[PDB]
């Protein structure tokens, strides 16, 4: 998915291409790396102006701090942000399936798989030490489970008791459990 | 003319003029490029030639170490079926494997090669499977028996042989000069040298004076000397055979055996004669060496040096000292010690 | 620019490059001037020899060695002897390149590919892989054709 | 298609300055030369001299030659190259017409020394804490017969000759004397001891130290 | 492996040698030549009559060290009757087929592989045509030993060891390698047909 | 520790089946074999599998012996303990209550040219059918029935090993 | 599965090799390094300490040498007592040949197919050119050395070795009786299998030729 | 105006495949789908999704098909989960499959079973491609 | 076999020599010579160098032996093993016709503060003067002249050695002595 | 080693560590189980070794019974020095060649401003200890000695035996 694809008179990259148009293609899990690239390119484009912003994602999964920042900077710009899921959106790409949009503006395409599940982590040192990281990454999983109920509007505890283990979804599963709004077809 | 600026580089340069060089082991990206280039060429005109330049190491380096697959080659070789304006291939250096299938697959009449270039053809091979099951070790063996049978119909396609022909040389690495590979079917044409220039590199030799004198003649007296030597010496060793074989008739004319009549029964009824089949049965003659020439000459050389035998006489009754069990080997008339 | 000149300094490389070389430049139509500066290893030499007899030129630092070609080969007995037989092949193909571009007899180049040879700027043009030592004349009026 | 020539500063004083350092160097004909003799800088040392004798005008501006490279051995005293690399350089330092100047920054040593020496008498410039040494020198390491490691001594004997060639025109001494001094074992040279052996000339131009231009305000 | 499986086996090991059983196992390098060797020439001190019984079980070996465990064998004075369990491919099944003649024996569901050397030529041409010439030998003087043992002909052997040529101990009988299968009766069970 | 038990004529199949472990096994069951013709020789299994020549070599071994040659599953008899498992004496394979067989074909694997792919081929084909027709003779099943068992890898309890015909005897009963 | 030794079971039971040693035998195996010629020096003047008079048998299976040490191991079995008796097994490839060429004269022998070899001392150069002229010294003080010792033993010429070592020479026992570095051939119950490079030499002489090769390897696809 | 899809993928992952099977579909213009030398399964399911009466195949052409592949790592409950969603996605390709052949779903699964090589006729017939080059 | 050797107060040195093979014979050497001190130990060197700490230590043992202590170099004896085959006792040291004796210095190095590289340069340098001044004594030759030749990277005959004062018998009475 | 363990030798070989050091102790103390009065002897041939390895070697040296000579063979250098210096007054042998040197604690640290500011005052009382050990057993003054282990500081036997730390030489 290399070739500069023709703009107004220039050759331009694909991707670049589509981030003119406030596209913004979300491809890789999101590691320190991806995650700061598209956080800057969230920030200059509600710099830009202020009309919408789509992310398409085909987020195989992902580390729980670099998505929880690119959430709260899709929060923190004044344009608007939809999503779309092309291919598949796993743990914190499902997350970020349910980051932007609360109002429909979530899509995903017939055959994209969903899944949700509790954020990982690991971290060892003093017994003190474990027990401040244990007590942030318990902050962290209420945090993030806070923001799917909030967001799919499935009970708090509810929500607490599915995710521990891996949860799974077709797009009419993910529909019937308010994870996203619309599903794709030819139109 | 100033519109289309000069080509930025070296395969636009030679790409603006519908040659596709086919360089690298045929790779999944160069087998992208070879496509891409050659629908391209199609596209801005379906009756201009296509200058394909192969020197290349099939799907494999030379080294055997496995690096794309038997379909890369599939692909750039149904390709060229494809595209339908004409394509004549120029072999450099290398065509190996797939890359000596699309040096064949050119058009008839148009494949070539340099002077020294090597074509090489062998059979495909597959990485290592890791130990799988044994119906998946039967499917991979069809996997890959199907894509040499591929491999074997385009180069049935490309040279004119059978399927049967390719598939038994194939077994064995196959290394083709332009000669070999023209009489095999790979090529039609070798790229013979410019003749202005080996006919001005000839003069330059003869008129410099550096082709006489500069150690030259002492060493082509030498070369030629050499040659004549060892061909005399070869002619010895022929010669002590041939008298050997003699020796041995010579010693075999004492005789007496009804086996010949066995092997006049066996023969077939034509055969009742003596009558060679024109073929490696192939019965060369030594006693009618009358060469009787007078021209070659012995040269001055002195044989009288040798002793004066004994003169023994073969007809005693005396015998080496040896073993055998039999009791049939009766002495003959002429060896009363058999 | 109707000369085409060959700037050649390499310690090695595959023989059949080397032949691939020689034979590109024994067949465009265009003329062939070739430098040596400070080494041509086989490839190199076989390319050095390549260019228009009487325009092989060679520096007076420069070295000019030639090997026989040298091979690497895994296998069952009878894909070792095949190779071994192509090997030998190239062997003869390379003495009969040399043998023809410089006049020595193919037996006294394949007796000096017996071992990495090594030859002097006075022993190569002797030996008639180079034909004129470059002097500094010699690629003054090579740069010149390639302005003029 | 039309042959597009390069034109030289005199004419291209209009063109503006060069994007990057390297060509800013090469248009100030400076050849600075960082990297051991590798085949890599050989081959864009002579590319740079086949553009820079390509089309002066008077190619009597002189080319500058500096050097930060142990020449075509490593740092730990083994080869990490060949004598060839270093002859290739100078033959094509040769082939042009200015005068070639040469200066070393930090370190010029066992082939970069002997091309430092071979600069224009009068214009071999270095840094005043420079450090030059001449090293005999070495093969890198081939198995044979004895046949082979005497084809190697006969190589390396007439690489020495060769570097006590240039040596000797450079220091103005008898060969076997500049054969003996440098190259028959690793010596080190001060910016001065090379100056007192005719290894270099000066400094570089207007090169004038900190506390002593304070002394002179 | 485990210490304890190596100290268990070096201990029937010696049982068996006891027994006059020397063994084959494992791709026979320098060192387990040499080592059969020496066990070799200790059973030809031990005593010059009686029968040495040789278990092959290996799946290959260098051409110079399996040769070297085949002279001692045909040096000797005791019969080396040579039996097959398992494996014997390409150097231990050399090495069956060199048994005493009408004392090769297999159990009936071994595999036995001849082929040719494997090998490498390194270096240039010259070194090439040399190790070429030593790869050939070795390979023609297989083919010619296993002609004299199997009674067949050199061209049909060089046929059919010119890739790997698995066999059981039924085909191998029908060839030559082996001589015998070794095995107890069975029950044959009835079929109500 | 092992050779106390070996004293007793007991033969630890235990982990996997390899060329060294094999002719260990091998060895000791011809020593057991000649040490006494009449005295039953116990094999303990506990292997998740191994090379098929390896396999069959043990199988011989055991088949040649003069000597009933009982057969007791530990933990697990995997696609080489289980067919050497079941090649026991009849009537005297026995088996641990919550063992695991499984029954699976041949592993086999192909690297090389196009021939060296063939051969290998045949080869595994050649031991998938000889290990089906063994396989059924002793579990009294049809070869189609083996066939579609051995097709991917089945795991049972004694109990489904029993009915099955692998073993004769499951030492807690039920 | 590194090795499995029988005992010889007698009273004691001890290893394998200790009793053939014991029964004054030294096996040679692998390279010829230090630890394996301080071992077989050691061996050989053990046997001599314990019996000056009674033959000791030496068998050479071994893929090369330490110059030095084959060096040493030579002048050890050359400066010993009793009577050295070399037997060649399987290869003995340059180094280790002249540990057979070493055995006393008419006890040298090799089975019908070991493969000999013969070679120029390999070595390598490095470095500066006093390094490189150092080697060269060493190279030259090794080849006059073995070429001294292969004159020594098989009586060749200095030439007749300069051809026989220019290059890596592998010889079967058949080369080497006729050379003079093995003295007999221990042969199997009758085997008189002529190899593939006596069948060449028969052709070079032309005993036998294409149309009548003889009962001999066919050497012609060569 | 027509995406012009040439195809030569001796592998990929299923999901990969699924996921340019919908991309294709997306378009409303039809897809032509030109298979050379192999398609395997990620992209026999892009040879699949192109435009039904435009999908060629090449006479050298050989088609993949198998189901997903999978490696799964955790507990007892993990496996069964992980276990359940392969599941899902075999059966997805096999529906995928069953929409482009039109033949017995069930079927389809049997053939996906263990690896299934289709020379380009057999492409033809059973519906993965329409045409022969 | 080597414990009947030991027995026959025989003591083999042979290999690279490093501290714990060093501490071995040093063992050795101590319990031949309280054993019995009047009866001579034969040492033999094939050995291509080692560390100058252990062969001193070695060279320590040697000179401590009441027992005297004769040395018979074989095959190599490289620049450590002939120190020690210098350090037997006078008249009393041997080598084979054809082993190969090399007499040369010490390698080295330092890192990090140069403090502890002008340390180590002067410690190479202890060791170029220590050993250079029992090698003139025993060799009976100038010490300028030992200085000198340990410099150079040669091997020698044993025949040029014994001419040399390193060693003093050859065993083959020169009759198979090849340069 | 046992060849050597039964004439009462204690090998103190090599660079020490833990593993080592547990070796040495249990030597010791099995050495001093068997007889309380004959003297134990023990060679030092070391390039250094961790400080409290030492430390253990050194205290189990001292306080049990029979007294443990320790004789220096090739090489002592600042933790095997150490260990050489401290053999009981009057049976400190070097073997004339042997080498002595002393130098200053060595070690690594990480973690916290605190932590590592742990390591370094624990790395000062390493070498308080050991100048206060060497003014014991050689005579010199805190300051002779702190200035001698402050840089490597290499010695030959003899200046040992004047510098205190060894009692005679091995010409005997």
């Amino acid at each position: 998915c290399r070739p500069p694809g023709q703009r107004q008179s220039e050759w331009v990259d694909l991707w670049e291409a589509y981030t003119y148009q406030k596209v913004v293609f979300i491809k890789e899990a999101i590691t320190e790396d991806v995650a700061n690239n598209m956080i800057a390119l969230t920030l200059y484009l509600d710099s830009l102006d202020q009309k919408r912003i789509y992310y398409w994602l085909n987020v195989p999964g992902g580390d729980v701090v670099p998505t929880l920042a690119l959430y709260d900077t899709m929060q923190y710009v004044r344009s608007k942000t939809a999503t779309v899921c092309y291919g598949l959106c796993l743990g914190m790409g499902g997350f970020l399936l349910t980051a932007g949009g609360e109002k429909g503006y979530r899509f995903a395409m017939p055959h994209s798989i969903l899944m949700m599940h509790h954020p990982s982590g690991a971290s060892r040192g003093q017994a003190s030490e474990m027990h401040i990281e244990s007590r942030e990454l318990v902050r962290m999983r209420d945090y993030l489970s806070l923001l799917t109920s909030n967001a799919t509007g499935q009970p708090y505890d509810r929500v607490i008791r599915e995710l521990s283990r891996n949860k799974w979804m077709d797009p009419k599963q993910a529909i019937e459990y308010g994870m996203i709004d619309k599903v794709l077809t030819t139109p | 003319d100033r519109r289309k600026p000069p080509p930025p580089d070296l395969p636009s340069l030679l790409f603006d003029q519908r040659i596709v060089y086919l360089g690298m082991p045929l790779v999944p990206a160069v087998t992208e490029l070879m496509v891409a280039e050659l629908l391209y060429l199609e596209k801005q005109g379906a009756t201009l030639p296509i200058e394909m330049l192969i020197n290349s190491s099939g799907t494999t380096r030379q080294d055997g170490e496995i690096l794309s697959f038997d379909s890369e080659g599939v692909a750039l070789t149904s390709t060229m079926g494809f595209i339908k304006n004409p394509i004549s291939t120029v072999n450099m250096g290398l065509a190996v494997g797939w890359s000596c299938v699309v040096l064949s697959f050119g058009r008839k009449g148009w494949r070539k090669s340099l002077p020294h270039s090597l074509a090489m053809i062998q059979q495909p091979r597959v990485p290592p499977t890791g130990q799988r099951q044994a119906i998946e070790v039967h499917i991979k063996w069809r996997e890959v028996l199907d894509y040499k049978r591929e491999l074997l119909r385009m180069f049935s396609l490309g040279t004119g042989l059978p399927v049967d022909k390719l598939d038994a040389d194939m077994q064995r690495p196959l290394y083709m000069r332009p000669q070999d590979a023209l009489e095999y079917g790979i090529i039609d044409e070798i790229i013979e040298p410019n003749e202005d220039k080996a006919e001005k590199a000839a003069q330059y030799w003869i008129r410099s004076g550096r082709a006489e004198s500069e150690g030259r003649l002492e060493q082509w007296q030498e070369y030629l000397s050499l040659q004549e030597e060892y061909a005399l010496k070869d002619s010895f060793r022929k010669v002590m055979t041939q008298d050997l074989r003699a020796a041995y008739r010579d010693t075999s004319s004492k005789l007496l055996k009804n086996s010949s009549r066995n092997m006049e029964q066996v023969q077939e009824f034509k055969e009742r004669l003596p009558d060679d089949m024109l073929t490696e049965n192939d019965e060369v003659r030594l006693p009618f060496s009358r060469d009787g020439v007078k021209l070659a000459i012995l040269n001055a050389e002195c044989y009288a040096e040798r002793n004066i035998a004994r003169q023994v006489a073969a007809n005693k009754v005396s015998v080496p000292d040896k073993w055998r069990a039999a009791y049939a080997a009766r002495p003959a008339p002429a060896a009363p010690a058999a | 620019s109707k000369k085409v000149f060959m700037i050649i300094n390499s310690f090695g490389g595959s023989v059949g490059n080397g032949i691939t070389v020689h034979d590109a430049l024994q067949f465009i139509k265009a003329g062939s001037l070739t430098l040596a500066l400070g080494v041509a290893a086989s490839a190199a030499s076989l390319a050095l020899a390549g260019g228009t007899i009487g325009e092989r030129y060679v520096t007076e630092g420069c070295h000019t060695m030639i090997h026989q070609p040298e091979g690497g080969l895994n296998g069952q007995a009878s894909d070792i002897w095949i190779d071994s037989q192509e090997i030998m092949k190239i062997r003869l193909d390379v003495a009969e390149i040399y043998s023809l571009s410089t006049y020595r007899p193919r037996h006294k180049i394949l007796r000096d590919l017996d071992r990495d040879f090594y030859l002097t700027a006075m022993e190569t043009i002797y030996y008639g892989l180079a034909d004129e030592i470059a002097t500094n004349e010699v690629m003054h009026s090579i740069v010149e054709m390639t302005n003029q | 298609y039309p042959e597009g020539r390069p034109l030289f500063l005199p004419e291209a004083e209009r063109f503006g300055n060069p994007p990057d350092l390297p060509s800013l160097l090469l248009q100030q004909r400076v050849i600075y030369i960082s990297m051991p003799f590798l085949p890599s800088v050989t081959e864009l040392v002579v590319a740079q001299c086949y553009y820079l004798d390509f089309d002066d005008r008077n190619r009597q501006r002189p080319i500058y030659v500096y050097l930060n490279s142990t020449g075509c051995i490593n740092d730990k005293g083994q080869a990490i190259s060949a004598d060839n690399e270093f002859y290739a350089i100078w033959a094509a330092l040769g082939f042009t017409r200015a005068p070639l100047y040469t200066g070393v920054t930090w370190k010029a040593q066992n082939q970069a020394a002997v091309l430092l020496s071979a600069g224009q008498k009068g214009h071999r410039y270095s840094f005043p804490h420079a450090k030059i040494s001449t090293a005999p020198p070495v093969m890198n390491r081939v198995f044979g017969q004895a046949v082979d490691a005497q084809l190697q001594a006969n190589e390396l004997d007439y690489a020495t000759k060769y570097y006590a060639a240039i040596l000797a025109r450079s220091t103005g001494k008898d060969l076997e004397t500049c054969q003996k001094q440098y190259l028959s074992r690793k010596r080190y040279f001060s910016v001065k001891e090379a100056y007192e052996e005719g290894l270099v000339d000066k400094l570089v131009p207007g090169f004038m130290l900190n506390r002593f231009r304070k002394m002179q305000k | 492996p485990n210490p304890l499986v190596i100290e268990r086996f070096q201990g029937v090991v010696s049982q068996l040698f006891q027994q006059r059983i020397v063994r084959l196992g494992g791709a026979v390098d320098d060192d387990m030549a040499n080592l059969l060797v020496a066990q070799l020439l200790y059973l030809d001190s031990v005593d010059n009559k009686r029968d040495i019984t040789m278990y092959v079980n290996s799946p290959g070996g260098s051409v110079t060290a399996g040769m070297a465990v085949f002279d001692t064998m045909r040096h000797i004075r005791p019969d080396v009757s040579t039996c097959c369990i398992g494996l014997a491919a390409s150097m231990g099944a050399f090495i069956l087929a060199s048994g005493q003649a009408g004392k090769r024996y297999s159990l009936p569901n071994s595999r036995i592989m001849i082929h040719q050397p494997l090998g490498g030529a390194q270096g240039q041409a010259t070194d090439i045509e040399i190790q070429a010439n030593e790869i050939l030998h070795h390979k023609l003087t297989l083919n010619g030993y296993l002609a004299q043992f199997t009674g067949q002909s050199m061209e049909t052997i060089t046929k059919d060891t010119d890739r790997d040529f698995f066999m059981s101990p039924q085909e191998a009988i029908e060839y030559g390698l082996v001589d015998a299968i070794i095995s107890k009766p069975q029950m044959l069970q009835s079929r109500e047909v | 520790p092992f050779g106390l038990l070996l004293r007793q004529r007991i033969v630890f199949l235990g982990g996997e089946v390899e060329d060294f472990g094999a002719d260990a096994i091998i060895s000791q069951l011809l020593l057991l074999d000649s040490q006494d013709p009449t005295k039953d020789i116990k094999i303990f299994i506990n292997s998740p599998g191994g090379s098929v020549t390896a396999g069959m070599g043990i199988y011989d071994a055991m088949m040649l012996c003069r000597a009933d040659v009982n057969t007791y599953c530990f933990g697990l008899a995997a696609s080489m303990g289980a067919f050497l498992l079941g090649a026991g004496k009849r009537g005297k394979r026995n088996s641990m209550p919550n063992s695991r067989i499984m029954i699976h074909q041949p592993l086999g694997g192909a690297s090389g040219q196009a021939v060296d792919i063939e051969i290998q081929a045949k080869e595994i084909m050649y031991h998938k059918a000889n290990l089906n027709r063994i396989m059924a003779d002793y579990c009294q099943q049809p070869l189609s029935k083996i066939e579609e068992d051995t097709d991917r890898d089945r795991y049972m309890s004694p109990l489904e090993a029993k009915e099955y015909g692998l073993i004769d005897h499951i030492i807690g009963g039920e | 599965p590194d090795i499995q030794i029988g005992h010889g079971e007698d009273a004691i039971e001890m290893d394998l090799y200790r009793y053939l040693l014991s029964n004054r035998i030294i096996f040679i195996g692998g390279y010829i390094n230090d630890k394996m010629a301080t071992q077989i020096v050691g061996s050989l003047m053990a046997l001599e300490a314990v019996d000056e008079n009674e033959d000791i048998r030496i068998y050479i299976n071994s893929p090369g040498g330490q110059p030095y040490s084959v060096l040493g191991v030579v002048d050890a079995m050359q400066s010993i007592k009793p009577d050295v008796q070399t037997v060649a097994l399987g290869a003995c490839y340059s180094y280790a040949s002249l540990v057979v060429a070493a055995g006393t004269k008419g006890k040298r022998y090799a089975m019908k197919n070991t493969r000999l070899m013969m070679t120029q001392p390999m070595g390598g150069s490095q470095g500066d050119i006093y390094q490189i002229k150092a080697t060269v010294e060493e190279l030259n003080a090794l080849y006059q050395i073995f070429s001294r010792y292969y004159m020594k033993f098989t009586g060749m010429n200095q030439d007749q070795i300069e051809q026989a070592t220019c290059r890596d020479h592998f010889m079967t026992p058949e080369q080497a009786k006729l050379e003079g570095l093995i003295d007999e051939i221990i042969r199997g119950k009758g085997d008189y299998t002529v190899p593939p490079a006596i069948v060449r030499q028969f052709r070079e002489v032309g005993l036998v030729d294409d149309l009548t090769p003889g009962p001999f390897l066919k050497v012609d696809c060569n």
